[PDB]
């Protein structure tokens, strides 16, 4: 087992690096039609009869 | 290869796979019908033009 430890060390005073999102390459979830089940998330509530 | 994590999320375990690989024995096979009245004559020894 060969670790290697390595310490980063920021010269800057500020921001450096920039994000951004380029293209959609894709969407992976849909944007259906789906419902939360509260009777699944909620299910020790119920009804008297 | 595979990147060593960082992180102790899993062990980065080395990789090698024992892949086994199937041949492709392929036959082909042509006719060439040759007539035995030129048999004939191959065997026969010539001797007018």
């Amino acid at each position: 087992e060969v670790h290697h430890e390595m310490a980063s060390i920021d010269t800057g005073l500020s921001y450096s690096s920039t994000m951004t999102p380029a293209r959609v390459a894709a969407i992976t979830t849909d944007m259906g039609i789906h419902t939360q089940d509260f009777f699944s998330v909620f299910p020790a509530e119920a009804f008297g009869n | 290869p595979t990147i060593a994590h960082g992180d102790g999320r899993r062990p980065s375990k080395q990789r090698t796979f024992i892949v086994v690989k199937n041949c492709h024995k392929h036959h082909i096979s042509t006719e060439m019908e040759l007539s035995m009245l030129d048999l004939e004559i191959l065997h026969s020894i010539p001797e007018t033009p």
